[PDB]
């Protein structure tokens, strides 16, 4: 309505002054909040009792991962591979020069923070450990073959530990296609589909700047061609639980897979 | 046939028109056909009120059209969000139908509450079939009133309700009660002679609802049903369409404010939305999203419950209200236009003064016996009380020892029933005493002698002589007395007394009262021995030389609780105007008596009486009161009325028609007043309809007065109108208390969305939880405010100025959005930004993190530490950001309800616990919050999870900050009520 032109200034100055007094306490609250918070460890990590597990290559449709490709039509699978090549472009020996050969298999507790710029020590993981299915000797990860390779990868939680008993292994299996289909043949790389225990525990971007997650592949020989089938890849550890109905990726992956020819 | 021409026809002329006998009535066969042609002799009621259509209206109005418009926007947005395919659009469905639910459920609450209203009201009606004595084929017999047809021969007596519109043919002493149509409190004389051309002002017509008090007539039926003077008065009044209540207007100003912001708030953010870079469609969606965030879904319920509560507070006092908007109208009223007869007065002639023992005694004229009765200790009074008791033939109908004496119904004349309850109230058991003195002679009032007289054997047998007792017009008794009782002696009627009498008869004449003289004589036991055969035709006993007892005088007296009610209204700044169809003399009498015309104020017609200057030279500014009669008000205009109105503050309207009442109300309303008409009978229905709130009496009221009225007084206790101001003012305060509270919840509901689109942080607040706040957790607190005691002496305040003082004004809303709303949304963002950073997300990362955050195809997303979260995991974190932002709202809104307890006074001086409903609502508030979080499954049923107990307390520093900020603006507005602070920080 703009009744009193000059007194706006006073009420403008007032709101202006009012808001600035009010924005201050907010600033001075994150400022104190920022320094309540540890740069190393999550205060609560409340929503992560079990970790998530993703898969490559990731191709969704309506209602989740549906991977459908054609051995003969090199169009249907070239982009699934370039997904795997450029993903491992960060697992190359050259671009992982910042970490170290890890021999001690059972765990890794870096109590002392020893590496340049108050860093800590990250383990090496290069493409080689998925032997049949890196970029070389087969650039198409068994896709042109029709026995494709999928790599599985656990989400990291600072100071999360998956158990003492053994190595947590990926287990991928046919789901409800046994009537005439023999059970799924899968060769995992490294063998038995194991995750080596000396990548635990995770310490975070500040502690481990060049950290990289361990991988297991699954080369599926058995898969019937030109048949819609689903495949589930579950992880096995005592401190790991894979079935939450609100979160389907809590310890596993499902994917529709149709390999056409 | 027509109105003008029935009283002006000869018997030959009428009986030709209706093919009837003036002496032998209709035939039976024809009277039955006329009924087929004209239908019942009653009023066709207000026809057409379909039960499903009573319900529809409860869905329209200021808030409802807003809410519906909002629900529309929800669905257009939900659709546009399906073209550009969106998931979790269940929100827009959940949102729009929650809006369309509130509107609807309030319509039911309103409908059931008006249902309850009408049944309670039609529980107090009179449903007995009134009757007629008709003559047909030459048989006098009785029928129902309603079976009367035009042109019929009818008879009335004392006690008969006039069954139709009748044209008198012959009449014997027939006086009638017109107070329903006119204001006239004194019986009107009814004769067969055409008194006047206006059928209302003639005497040879009887009106379809009136009461024949005394006498007899025969006459012809000339109108029936809706075609009668009463039929016409209400068909007029229905024609009158009534304006919108002040409360209803206020609510709609409040909507022109809400939307006015929602549009201006929405449009700038949309224009900002385009520049951050957004498909026009999405920018125009967020425009939508936020105009709907400006609308409060729940407040249309809290308003309504608030009103119903004060509705019940009244009906507990027998004050029944037909709609809820009427619970406010009295508070905001400034002019009362009030009827005299039946509303201000009892419309019942009671004995009021008495000249005896050389003194004017004033009686008690109250129905509950609360006044000051007179001196009943004299031999003169005992004698006078004997004569007035013994010379009276009226009689209480049987079985009324329960009902109060004024309420008891008597067979007998006007003047005689007043004397009967008078004897019965003071002497006690009047008819019994009367029997102990057997009547041996009696003459009823005729013009042949112009008095009534009866001779009696006394009570003990040791007194074998007789008492003659006589009463009539005072002069006609004076010419027949030679003796006056005075002070235990029986003195001679010298000239001193023939002048004392005259000055008393006239002193009681100018008050507008009917005055009667009483007298007696003790006939000797020798001349008149037990058994003496008295004779009227040949006077064998004295009719002169009698002993004068005294004068008794009666008036139509105020209702007991009325003068105090007028005094309580006027002290509260309301103007009172009298509007009566009665003659100015008695009109001004009662207006003085009750408080319309203050003790010691004059008309120009009174100045000229003592100033002895012609009324023309008398000055107009000097006269405070003014009586304008109906004739005089005709030759005036809307300009000579307003100058009369704003000159004379104590205005009185005599001889005013049903329409002139409408006119007065209109001038006032057109001068910007909220008027209240307070009426009984049909002469008030029009006025009662045009009125901002029309108030009819529940017992003396007629059906048209009741039907036009918004509010009914079932005890007929005019003092309900005083408590109806204070209730109607309080809840108008308790509304801006309650709305100011519910408005500040919109800005901490909106900013998270405004931020969530403007800088793309993960969504901090979901509108399933906004629904929970607006409709589940904050309702009870907002209705608590309905129970706030006044913060001042409300009933000594002027009525609110409708132009300056609005329910919701710009400073009140701006105060809530921009200063209280601003501080709440800050207590969300912190508690949100910590819950993020505590769980892993640093604030500067939460910037622009939304696109990846909400992504279903990124199962692995890493936080500021670098842990990789999946979608449903950070969904749970976002749901937590909901539940954290939600209990940041409630912790302020405990500090918000306490602050909106009191607009000006410190909650320290008032108290934190005065309001007991408010405490129970805050314990209710903080219990739902707990149940929503820690009950199992709430994370999936709704968006509510078990919250870290550190996060409850994060906001509380902000709740106290609010308390202290309004406190210091409430402490600095009362201690320092200057100019700067009074306007900018106040509501
Ligand atoms: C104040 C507020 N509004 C919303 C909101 C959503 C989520 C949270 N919201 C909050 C906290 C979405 O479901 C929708 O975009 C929704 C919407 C509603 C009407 C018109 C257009 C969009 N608006
Ligand atoms: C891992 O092996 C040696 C240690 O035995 C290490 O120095 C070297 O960097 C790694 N091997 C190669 C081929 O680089
Ligand atoms: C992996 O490759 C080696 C040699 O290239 C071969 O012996 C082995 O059978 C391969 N695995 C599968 C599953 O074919
Ligand atoms: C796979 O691709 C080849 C080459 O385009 C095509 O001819 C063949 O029919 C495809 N198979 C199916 C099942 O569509
Ligand atoms: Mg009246
Ligand atoms: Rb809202
Ligand atoms: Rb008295
Ligand atoms: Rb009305």
């Amino acid at each position: 309505l703009g009744r009193t032109l000059s007194r706006w200034v006073w009420i403008s100055l007032y709101y202006v002054a009012f808001y600035v007094v009010m924005s201050g306490i907010f600033a001075l609250c994150i400022y104190v909040l920022m320094r309540t918070i540890d740069p190393y460890t999550p205060d609560y990590q409340d929503q992560l009792k079990s970790p998530g597990v993703t898969l490559r290559p990731d191709v969704y449709g309506e209602k989740g991962l549906d991977i459908s490709y054609n051995v003969s039509d090199s169009t249907t699978w070239a982009g699934l591979a370039h997904t795997l090549h450029r993903f491992l472009a960060g697992y190359s020996p050259a671009a992982q020069e910042g970490s170290i050969n890890c021999t001690s298999e059972k765990y890794f507790f870096q109590e002392s923070f020893l590496a340049p710029n108050h860093t800590k020590f990250s383990c090496k993981f290069t493409a080689d450990m998925l032997q049949n299915c890196s970029g070389r000797p087969d650039p198409t990860f068994g896709f042109a073959e029709g026995k494709p390779c999928f790599i599985i990868k656990m989400n990291r939680i600072v100071k999360f530990l998956p158990g003492n008993s053994t190595a947590p292994r990926v287990d991928c299996a046919f789901l409800d296609q046994p009537r005439d289909g023999p059970p799924l043949q899968v060769e995992y790389f490294p063998a038995n589909g194991t995750y080596s225990l000396h990548y635990f525990p995770y310490y975070g971007k500040k502690a481990q700047p060049h950290y990289s997650n361990p991988l297991v592949a699954a080369k599926l020989l058995n898969v019937p061609r030109n048949r819609d089938v689903v495949i589930v890849c579950k992880i096995l550890a005592e401190h790991v639980s894979f079935d939450n109905p609100h979160d389907p990726y809590e310890g596993k992956v499902e994917f529709k897979l149709k390999i056409q020819k | 046939g027509m109105e003008i021409n029935d009283h002006q026809l000869s018997v030959a002329e009428l009986e030709q028109k209706y093919q009837t006998s003036a002496t032998k009535g209709l035939s039976a066969s024809l009277a039955a056909e006329l009924l087929l042609r004209d239908g019942p002799n009653a009023l066709r009621p207000p026809r057409g009120t379909p039960e499903y259509v009573k319900f529809a209206r409860q869905l329209a109005g200021g808030l409802q059209c807003l809410m519906w418009v909002a629900a529309a926007i929800c669905l257009i947005a939900f659709a546009i969000q399906a073209s550009e395919g969106d998931l979790t659009t269940d929100d827009n469905l959940y949102l729009a139908l929650a809006l369309i639910a509130v509107v609807v459920v309030t319509g039911c609450f309103g409908y059931y509450q008006e249902f309850k209203s009408t049944n309670i009201i039609a529980s107090f009606k009179n449903l007995v079939p009134q009757q007629a004595t008709v003559i047909r084929d030459g048989d006098k017999f009785q029928i129902n009133a309603d079976q009367l047809v035009v042109g019929d021969l009818v008879e009335m007596k004392g006690g008969d309700r006039v069954p139709a519109d009748i044209r008198i043919l012959q009449a014997q002493g027939c006086k009638v009660d017109n107070s329903s149509l006119t204001g006239e409190s004194e019986p009107q004389t009814r004769s067969p002679e055409c008194t006047h051309e206006s059928p209302l002002e003639t005497r040879n017509i009887a009106f379809f609802s009136t009461m024949c008090l005394e006498g007899t007539a025969q006459g012809l039926v000339v109108n029936t049903g809706d075609r009668t003077i009463i039929g016409r008065i209400a068909s007029l009044a229905s024609g009158v369409e009534n304006e919108k209540t002040p409360i209803a207007i206020e609510i709609e100003h409040f909507v022109d404010i809400i939307a006015g912001l929602a549009i201006l708030f929405g449009a700038t953010f949309f224009i900002v939305a385009m520049c951050i870079g957004y498909t026009f469609l999405r920018a125009m969606v967020f425009f939508m999203a936020i105009v709907v965030a400006n609308v409060p879904e729940g407040l249309l319920a809290t308003v309504t419950v608030c009103l119903s509560l004060t509705a019940k507070r009244l009906a507990s006092k027998n004050c029944v209200v037909k709609n809820l908007e009427a619970v406010e109208t009295l508070g905001s009223t400034s002019v009362i236009c009030s009827d005299k007869t039946g509303t201000l007065t009892q419309n019942r002639m009671t004995v009021s003064h008495l000249w005896f023992d050389n003194h004017i005694h004033s009686a008690d004229t109250t129905e509950d016996q609360s006044g000051q009765t007179f001196d009943q200790s004299s031999e003169t009074w005992r004698a006078l009380c004997r004569v007035l008791t013994l010379c009276n033939r009226a009689a209480f109908k049987s079985g009324q020892d329960a009902v109060p004496v004024p309420k008891r119904i008597v067979i007998g004349d006007a003047s005689e029933t007043a004397l009967l309850k008078f004897s019965e109230l003071t002497l006690g058991n009047a008819m019994g005493y009367r029997e102990r003195f057997p009547k041996v002679c009696e003459i009823p009032f005729n013009s042949t002698n112009k008095f009534q007289l009866s001779i009696h054997t006394l009570e003990d047998p040791r007194d074998p002589r007789h008492v003659l007792v006589m009463k009539g017009a005072p002069e006609r008794v004076l010419e027949r007395c030679s003796s006056i009782l005075i002070k235990g002696q029986e003195l001679p009627l010298d000239e001193q007394w023939r002048e004392a009498f005259q000055t008393a008869y006239l002193s009681l004449g100018g008050l507008g009262e009917r005055v009667l003289g009483f007298c007696q004589l003790y006939l000797s036991e020798k001349d008149y021995p037990p058994g003496y055969a008295f004779d009227v035709e040949a006077m064998n006993f004295p009719t002169s030389g009698l002993c004068f007892a005294g004068l008794v005088s009666m008036i139509d007296p105020p209702r007991a609780t009325v003068p105090d009610a007028v005094l309580k209204c006027r002290t509260a700044g309301i103007r009172v105007i009298m509007v009566t169809g009665d003659h100015p003399i008695t009109a001004k009498a009662i207006a003085a008596s009750v408080g319309i015309i203050s003790e010691g104020s004059e008309t120009v017609e009174d100045i000229a009486a003592r100033l002895r200057v012609p009324v023309d030279q008398v000055n107009r500014k000097d006269a405070r009161a003014c009586v304008i009669n109906g004739m005089q008000l005709k030759d005036m205009d809307p300009s000579e009325l307003v100058e009369a109105l704003r000159t004379h503050p104590e205005m009185v309207f005599a001889r005013t028609s049903p329409q002139q009442k409408l006119v007065i109300v209109e001038s006032c309303q057109r001068l910007g007043a909220i008027v209240a008409v307070t009426g009984d009978g049909v002469n008030d229905s029009p006025a009662l309809k045009k009125a901002d709130i029309g108030v009819a009496m529940g017992i003396a009221g007629s059906d048209a007065a009741k039907n036009a009225a918004d509010m009914i007084l079932l005890d007929d206790n005019f003092a309900s109108i005083v408590t109806g101001v204070e209730q109607g003012r309080l809840i108008f305060d308790n509304l801006k208390k309650s709305i100011a509270y519910t408005l500040t919840s919109n800005i901490p509901e909106l900013t998270p969305y405004l931020i969530y689109i403007t800088v793309s942080v993960p969504l901090p607040l979901g509108c399933i939880t906004i629904l929970f706040i607006d409709l589940c957790t904050d309702i009870f607190p907002s209705v608590s405010l309905a129970y706030e005691k006044a913060e001042s002496d409300i009933m000594h305040l002027r009525p609110r100025n409708p132009k300056r003082d609005r329910l919701v004004n710009e400073p009140l809303a701006a105060y809530s959005y921009f200063q209280i709303g601003a501080i709440q949304s800050f207590a969300g963002f912190t508690d949100y930004f910590t819950a993020m950073a505590q769980e892993g997300w640093f604030p500067l990362l939460c910037v622009g993190l939304r696109p990846q955050w909400e992504n279903h195809h990124l199962q692995d997303l890493q936080d500021s530490y670098g842990q990789e979260w999946t979608f449903g995991q950070r969904l749970y974190q976002q749901y937590t950001c909901y539940t954290v932002f939600f209990i940041s709202i409630e912790m302020c809104q405990i500090a918000d309800v306490l602050i909106r307890k009191t607009r000006r006074l410190s909650a320290f001086q008032q108290g934190f616990f005065r309001n007991r409903i408010l405490v129970i609502a805050i314990v209710f508030q903080v219990c739902i919050g707990c149940f929503l979080c820690y009950c199992p499954g709430m994370p999936n049923i709704f968006n509510f999870m078990p919250i870290r107990f550190q996060w409850w307390l994060v906001p509380m520093p902000f709740s106290l900050l609010i308390f202290v900020y309004d406190e210091i603006r409430k402490l600095g507005v009362r201690c320092c009520p200057g100019s700067w602070w009074d306007q900018e920080l106040y509501y």
